Order: C-alpha cells, then structure tokens, then sequence
C-alpha cells in the first residue's frame, strides 16, 4: 500500500434573499471540509437532533507534501423550517472523532 | 562422448498448431537409438517414444517421431493445453548415455504492459547488518527482459540475481524477482535506489525511484 | 511397476552421501534390464551419473570417473549409491528408473528426493517486513511483499490472511534463490485499491509453515484511503 | 434552453476567511461562463472554477476567496453569469445589516 | 499494346447496344490471335460472352446462342459488338483483350466503359437531409449523413465542408444500390462532439458534383450536448 | 460446359504468410490449359500465369502455379500488402471458355465493436411520399454480419438491401449500409423503428430505437 490532520467544518447558509421558486420556497445547505488526510469522513445531517435520511446528495470526494482532499455535500431544506430557528449540524466522523458545527440565522 | 544441443532454446506455439523440436547430435548414432522424454515441472519424467521408431504404452498416437542419423524432428499434431512442458532427447548408443539441453514451449500471448513495484528495505532488516532491494515485475511477455540497477548514476553488476516463475494457467504470464543485496555500510552512503526495466511493449523505460528514509 | 527413493535431505559437502532406489515388483534375472541415476539441478537439464547392467557388469561416466560406486543387492531389492567428495554446486534431485528391453530405456520412473548440499544447518526462516513505496502515480493496484530469508530446505508455502481471520488469494509465488549457501524467497499478493481504502485494518499477517519452526511476522499497512 | 438558477451562499452569522459558492444547477447547454465582482469592480485573481459535473442537466460551481473584514462592511459580490447571451446578476449583502 | 473501349453509357432495355473495342499497334494477320468480350456485374464475377478467331472463324456461347453477333473489320482496326434484346439485370462493365499465342490468353486488357441498362432517363440527384437522433448514450462521436437518391449513373463523389468554407475528411463512403431501376447513395462523416457543442455552426453543406446537374443541400445538426 | 467453383469464398491471410487458392473444375482439362488472372477493384484485370506452367512478362517470381487435372493450387510466397485483391481461374480448353466464382482475401484484424447510428427520415423526404430508414455500421470485423429490422415486434424481409464497402487502407475495416424503404402510408402507422445487430464481439444485441416525431 504518514500525514495525520484534522478536518475543518465549513457550513454555508442561504442569505435573506436566497429563496426562490414556487411557494413554499426551498434552498440548499453545503458542508465542505479541506486540508485533511486521510478522508474517512461520512456525510451526515442532523436537524435539531433528528437524523436526515432523505433530501441529501453526497457528491464524490475530489482531489484538491501531504495530499489533501475536499468533499462537497448538498441538503434540501424548506423556508418554513428556516423561519422556526432550527439549528443544523453537519456531523463529521474522522478516524472516530466527532466534529460538530451549530449554525442558525440569529443575529 | 556425444554432445546433444537442442536449438532454439524456446519457442512460442499455439493451442492447436504444430510444434517442431530439433535434436542436434555431435556425431552419428548406431541403429538410430535416440529416445524422447517428457518431464513436467513438479512431477516425474516419462518416456514417450523409445528408439524414435515405435511408441510406448499409454502414449497417444498424436505424437510422431521421425528422422535418422544426426537429425531428429519430433512433430506433434493437436498440441493439447496440458502439454506445454519441456521435452528432451536422449540417446543410449554412446557407452555411456548422454543428455541434451531441452526446449521450453509456451502459449503465444499478446504483449502487455507490466507494472514494476520496488520495495525499499524496512528498518528491522537494517538492524541485522544486511539490506536487500527487490524489483518485482508482473504481467509481462515474453520471458526475455532486461533488469538493470542505476544507483547514483552507476550500474551495479555481479551481485544481483534473476529468478523468474513459470507460466500462469489462467493468465499465461510470468513474474521475475530481482533482489539487489548489499551491506549495511553500502546502504547508508547512497541516496536513490531504483531498477530500470526495458520491455518490448513500452516505448520508454520507466524508473521508480524513492528517497532514503522519506517514504 | 513402481519405484520409490529415500535418503537424507540435509548433508554437508565433502563427506558421504547415500541414496536408496527402492523397487518392488520385478527382479534383475532377465536380460536388457538395468537401473540408472539421473539428476537435475533447479535450473539446468538432466545429467547422467552411472548405469549398471546385469551379470555383474556396470559402467561409469568418464566425466565423473573414479568418483562413484555402484553396489547392487538381490536380497533387499535395492541399489545403494555412495557419493563421495560432495560439492554444493552439485545440488540436484536424483531419480532412478527401470529399463525393460534394449529398445525401451527408462520407462518406469520413480518419485525422487530433494538433497541439499550446504555447510549450513537447519535454521528457522527469518521473516522481514517489506514496506511498499509507490509515489507519484498511484496506478490501479498495489502489492505487498513478505520477505523470507535464512531457511533450509525450500519447503515453505506462503499464505496471506486478513486481520479478521480471512483468506487472501495469493496465487503469485516466487521460487527461492541461493544466497551465499542459504535460500531467500519473496512472495507478493495483488490487493485491490477499493477494499484496502474501505476497511479499517492497519496491518496484515504473513503466516508460513516450515518443518524447522513455524515463524510469522506482520507487515505494516499504512493504507491509502 | 432554460435559465440557470443563480444562488449565492453566505457565511453563517456566528462567524465562520470564508468562501462564496454560486451554484448554477439545472442549466443547458453545457458551456457556461461564471465570473465575480466586488463593489462593481472587476476581479482579476482570487477565485477558481471547479470542473462541470453531471447531475440531461449539469452542475457548475465557483469558489471565491474573501476575508471576514471585507465581508461585514456592506460589500456586494455579484455573481455574473453569461448564458446564451443573457447576463444574470445576483446582488447579495449582509442579512443582519 | 494498348486497347480502348467506347460507346453509349445510358441505353434502354430491349433495343440496341453497340460497343467498339478500339485497338492500335498490331494486326490480325498471324495465328493464335483473337479478341473476346468479358463483362462483370457490380457484385458478380467475370462472364464470357463471345470470342472470334482469325481466318473468318468465330464462336458463340451456348448459354447466349443466337443472341450475339460479331462483325470484325481490317480497315478501322476495331470490332463492332451488337447486343440485341437488352435486360436491366444484365448491367455490367464490358472489357476486351488481345491474345498472343495459343498458351497466352487475354494478356493485354483494355480500359472498359460503364453501360447502364435502365428505362429511366438522366435525372439530377435529389438530396435529402438526415436528422441524427443520438439519445441516451452519445458514446464518443455523433455522425451526420447526406442522403442521395434518384441519380443516374453512379458518378457522384461526396465532399463535406464546414460552414466557414473549410474541408472535412469524408473518407467513409458507401456505394450505390439499385432502387427500383434508380440508384441510392448514402454517406456520413465521423465528426467529433467537441467541435459541435463549442462551435457556432448549426448546419453543414453537402456539395456533390454530377454531369447531369450540380445539386446541393445543407443538412441540419440537431446536436446532443 | 465446364463449371468452375472456387472454395472457400473468402479467407483471412496475413502480410507475409502463404495464401493457397483452390480451383475446382467439373471435368478434366486437356493439356492443363488453365490460366489465372488478377483483378483490382477499380482497375483493369491482368494475366499472371498462362497455362499454369510458365509465368508471363512483368510478373514476379513469388507467384507459383502448380497442379494438374481437376486440382489447381495457386501458392504465393511473401504476400505483399498491395496484393489483397480477388483472383480468378479461367480455362481456355472447353470451346468456348468459362469463368469461375473467385476468392476474396483480407487482412486478419482483431474483432472490434461496431457503432451503429440509425438516422430517422426527415420531414422533407416524407413530402415526396417515400420514406427510408438507414442502419449504418462502421468499424466492424469480419464482413460477415446479420442485420434485421424489428418494428412493432415484427420482422421485415424482402424489402431491405445490404451494401458494404471495401477494406480500408488505414483501418482494415468495413462499413455496411442497410436502408429500409417503405411508403408514406406504411410509415405513419408504426411507432418504433430500429435495426438489430448480431456481432461476434458483442455478447448481447444492441438496439437503437427512437420515437416518431419526438427527437
Ligand atoms: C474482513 O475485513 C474485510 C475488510 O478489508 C472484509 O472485506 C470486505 O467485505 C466484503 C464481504 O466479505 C468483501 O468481499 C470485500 O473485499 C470488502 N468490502 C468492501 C466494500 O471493500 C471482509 O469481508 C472481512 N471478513 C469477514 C469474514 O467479514
Ligand atoms: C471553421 O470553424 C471551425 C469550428 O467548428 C474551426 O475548427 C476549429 O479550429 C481548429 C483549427 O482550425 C480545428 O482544428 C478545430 O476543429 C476547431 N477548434 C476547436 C478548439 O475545437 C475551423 O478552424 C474554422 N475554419 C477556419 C478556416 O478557420
């Protein structure tokens, strides 16, 4: 068949005018990680403690001296759930370590 | 003293063609007392035709043996897949008997692209005071290949062996093992270790180099 | 008609070598019957040593004249072959056959035994890890080898197993090579790049069997992912 | 021929140098040009273009390297998309501003 | 020694066919010299029709007996072949050769002319566009064809050009096929998909040449992308 | 009346091997007055050997002609690349002369996968009242192939032609054209039009179907 690092969780949220389409409007959530090796990360979405099993598309991990990689994910959400102040957490499992990142729309 | 030489040393055949084997003798043979033998790499040899005139018991009629004097051609029709072995011709009219070199046959397969993987020695082997670097090749055809070591722009010779396996039953390929042995003092002075492979199917030699203690 | 060979397998050079060509099912009372000796080094062709006819008449090879002795026996139905002045470069597997008639020569062959002529004794096989270094182009498949050195004789069958006590199709196996008196063998295995990056195994074992000691040592598997 | 859906993402309110993604999924044909602006000025360097993937529709995304100081000062980063001669603009700003 | 054939190329069935085998460089005064006729349909082998020897002695094929006439001439150095009761299925290219001796037969062949036996007249070729429907898997390349129908005789060479007055390597060209008396031709080109989805050319022209009218018609490119 | 049959009708050869051509005759020939001819697809035929005994002027010595009676074998050594044409045997001792069938040779090339592209007829062709569907295949080997039309789970026969091109100089392949002609009234009643291809190199037939006026 010697570089061991930790992933950096980066969660993207839509702006105040990022919703479009017929009512109810829908948006997307992106959780990316860069500068980490190896790549045992499994994409998992948690909505207020509830595991999401539908509406997500896990794209294949691409390729960006250690060899780094990047993974891009997409989760379909709704505008109604965004107005109820629901915290979305991007679960990251890297070599057994659990990485969490709580985001919301509170100013 | 009769010297028997079988030329060529190797030949590529096909499953269902004619394979001609030659048996050159230094001098003549009385009453054409030349016999052929079949030996499998892993089993015991067997006698096919005695005296090059009549066949023995248990030998199919597809084996034909003719020729007299200093020429003996062993023609075989319908080469079965289980007959790709090394054959020999032996005479018993010389007082005593003598043997030859032998001819090795193989299946004519298209030339592929081998992938050479060099394994640097581990740290546990260096503790004993000896080091060895291997140069393994897989899926190459034919057996004829050249393996050379180029360390610090210098060619090493007289201290490397070349051992090759047999023909695969399901792949019809070969695999050689070239191990470069050296001492502990001769391993801590050089920097780059690699082996050069020259293959018919490759338009340019491929060298796999690494760094000392950086991989 | 069957034959069987027996004798020592580990002998020292320049001493005494004795082999017995045991046969049963016929007698040396007719004419045109004789037993010879044929050896083949691992990499060379067949070599003639000696031949003995009936009525107490034996011949010897001029190349090895005054170096071999033939002693037949009609009571034990076997022939004793004494080989003096051994040489490590003469290591070969000896065979013996029986001739039935003048035209038929060496029809019923035996089995043969492997005799190694070396000054070294029977030592346990020393296994060493072989860490792979495949940089730049990952290519498609990467193999891992298991070094085997300082073993005698060559009676080691390599076997690869996973961490969870499974079976790995080794298939590929290289023969041993003479290394200053001893033998050295190397065995690799083609592992797919998909299974390695999926499992969590960090090392694999190299289990081998030898009648002079069952040694084993795991090699590091830094994985790719 | 359909109009691509331009969507520009923004960093979270509670902190995160972040990145800007301008998705243009559900577009045809395959060729598409995506650029970036900064307060109405052309951007020379500081951004890349990921290869177009396959979701018949495709997917094209772009990454812009920005800073936290230059993002919370009322700066507009319009994702100019030229598709079949049609220039698509999307002006975004701070949600809490 | 050279020969040349000439005559009409478009004739009607069941009328009168006349061909001349013009030769110059020898005379029919010696022995063992004769001129024959050999035809070959486009898809069949050579067929024998008749042969004439010297001293006013000619033979005829029993299969076509009492159907062909041979009229030689020592003044114009040519032989007139009159063919009555024509048949459209007998359309073949006729040849004539000269024999020098009894052993040597048909040594110096001529050139030959194409004679088409059909009831139709000479009409300009009609080109029709061929829309390519390559859905699901476009594979590697997308091809576009230019149909050719209602042309006589088969003397059309395809030539593909780009929209900006360029040259396209056609190479691949199918022969004509008899379609109820007339001929139909089809020709395509392997155009890479990279130059189609990127370029602004929405259609290509299909320019062909014919001695009965230079017709041309561009074909649309629906593309796949 | 002597009938000459040349079997087999086709044979695959190699650039530098021996090509044997047979010429079977219904009866015997007096004084062995059988001659061979060489014809190129696009040029005029030529005479190579007259009487199967002596060669003519301008013919290389590599062409050998032997045989007598009802057997005539044309053996050629060193098959040049510019000799892959159709040869014929003709006799002139029958009063009158007769010809045979002929044997077509080709270059032994590896089997590839053809790429079938079916082009539905355009709207301009339907205005004239006639419709035609083509089934074009390229880059396939050998020439032997099966093309069948399956429209509305029905096999159409007796109204489709099969025209194939010659061997390419740089590709050594072939290209056949299968046009399915029909009337305007018979085209507005069916829905799916496709042609089935059965190739040796393909383990499953590939069908390329479309929709009427929806592509
Ligand atoms: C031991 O672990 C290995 C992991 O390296 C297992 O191999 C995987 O499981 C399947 C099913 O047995 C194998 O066919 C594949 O090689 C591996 N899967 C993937 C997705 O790579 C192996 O199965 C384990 N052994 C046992 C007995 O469960
Ligand atoms: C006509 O337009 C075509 C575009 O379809 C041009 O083809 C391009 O130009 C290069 C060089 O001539 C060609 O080799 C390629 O096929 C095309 N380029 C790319 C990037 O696809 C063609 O050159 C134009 N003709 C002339 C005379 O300029």
């Amino acid at each position: 068949g010697v570089a061991e690092m930790n992933p950096n969780v980066n969660v993207f949220v839509p702006p105040r005018d990022g919703f479009s389409g017929p009512a109810p409007r829908k948006s997307k959530l992106i959780c990316e990680a860069t500068n980490f090796t190896p790549k045992p990360i499994t994409v998992s979405w948690l909505k207020d403690g509830k595991l999401v099993e539908s509406g997500f598309t896990t794209d294949p991990v691409t390729i960006e001296t250690p060899q780094t990689y990047k993974v891009i994910s997409t989760l379909t959400i709704s505008e109604i759930d965004w107005l109820n102040l629901n915290v979305y957490t991007c679960r990251v499992d890297h070599r057994g370590l659990t990485f969490l990142k709580n985001v919301s729309s509170t100013c | 003293e009769i010297v028997l030489t079988q030329s060529p040393g190797t030949l590529s055949l096909s499953p269902g063609e004619r394979a001609t084997l030659s048996c050159r003798a230094s001098e003549t043979v009385s009453n054409d007392k030349v016999a052929w033998y079949q030996q499998k790499p892993g089993q015991a040899p067997r006698l096919l035709i005695y005296g090059a005139s009549s066949r023995a018991t248990g030998i199919p009629d597809r084996f034909s043996g003719s020729g007299s004097g200093t020429d003996f051609t062993l023609s075989i029709s319908g080469l079965e897949p289980e007959d790709f072995v090394v054959y020999y011709c032996q005479q018993y009219a010389s007082s005593p008997r003598t043997f030859g070199q032998g001819t090795k046959v193989e299946i004519k397969r298209t030339v592929a692209a081998p992938s050479v993987f060099i394994f640097p020695p581990s740290d546990e082997q260096l503790k004993s005071g000896t080091a060895s670097v291997v140069c393994l090749l897989n899926n190459f055809y034919p057996r004829e290949a050249k393996v050379q070591w180029k360390v610090d722009n210098a060619l090493q010779s007289g201290n490397s062996q070349e051992s090759v396996t047999e023909q695969d039953s399901k792949d019809s390929t070969y695999s050689l093992s070239s191990t470069l042995t050296l001492s502990k003092a001769d391993y801590e002075k050089h920097k780059v270790y690699a082996c050069e492979v020259t293959h018919q199917g490759l338009s340019s030699p491929v060298t796999k180099s690494f760094n000392r203690g950086e991989c | 008609v069957t034959l069987k060979e027996s004798g020592p397998t580990l002998v020292k050079p320049t001493q005494t070598l004795t082999l017995t060509c045991t046969f049963s099912g016929f007698s040396l009372t007719t004419t045109g019957e004789g037993v010879g000796w044929i050896r083949q080094p691992p990499g060379k062709a067949l070599e003639f040593l000696a031949f003995i006819y009936w009525n107490d008449a034996k011949r010897y090879n001029p190349s090895l004249q005054s170096r071999l002795t033939i002693t037949k026996d009609a009571s034990k139905k076997q022939v004793v072959l004494t080989l003096t002045n051994l040489d490590p470069v003469d290591t070969a597997t000896y065979y013996c056959a029986r001739t039935s008639g003048w035209d038929i020569e060496f029809e019923y062959w035996g089995q043969g035994t492997l005799v190694t002529v070396s000054s070294g004794s029977a030592s346990a096989p020393t296994l060493f890890p072989l860490v792979s270094c495949e940089n730049s182009s990952p290519s498609s498949t990467v193999a891992v080898g298991c070094l085997a050195q300082d073993f005698l004789p060559d009676s080691i069958t390599f076997s690869w197993k996973y961490k969870n006590n499974s079976d790995i199709s080794s298939t590929r196996g290289f023969p041993s090579v003479l290394r200053g008196g001893k033998y050295a063998a190397t065995s690799q295995v083609l592992l797919p790049s998909k299974d390695v990056m999926q499992g969590t195994d960090e090392h694999v074992v190299c289990k081998v069997q030898h009648p002079n000691g069952n040694k084993e040592k795991d090699v590091p598997l830094p994985v790719v992912i």
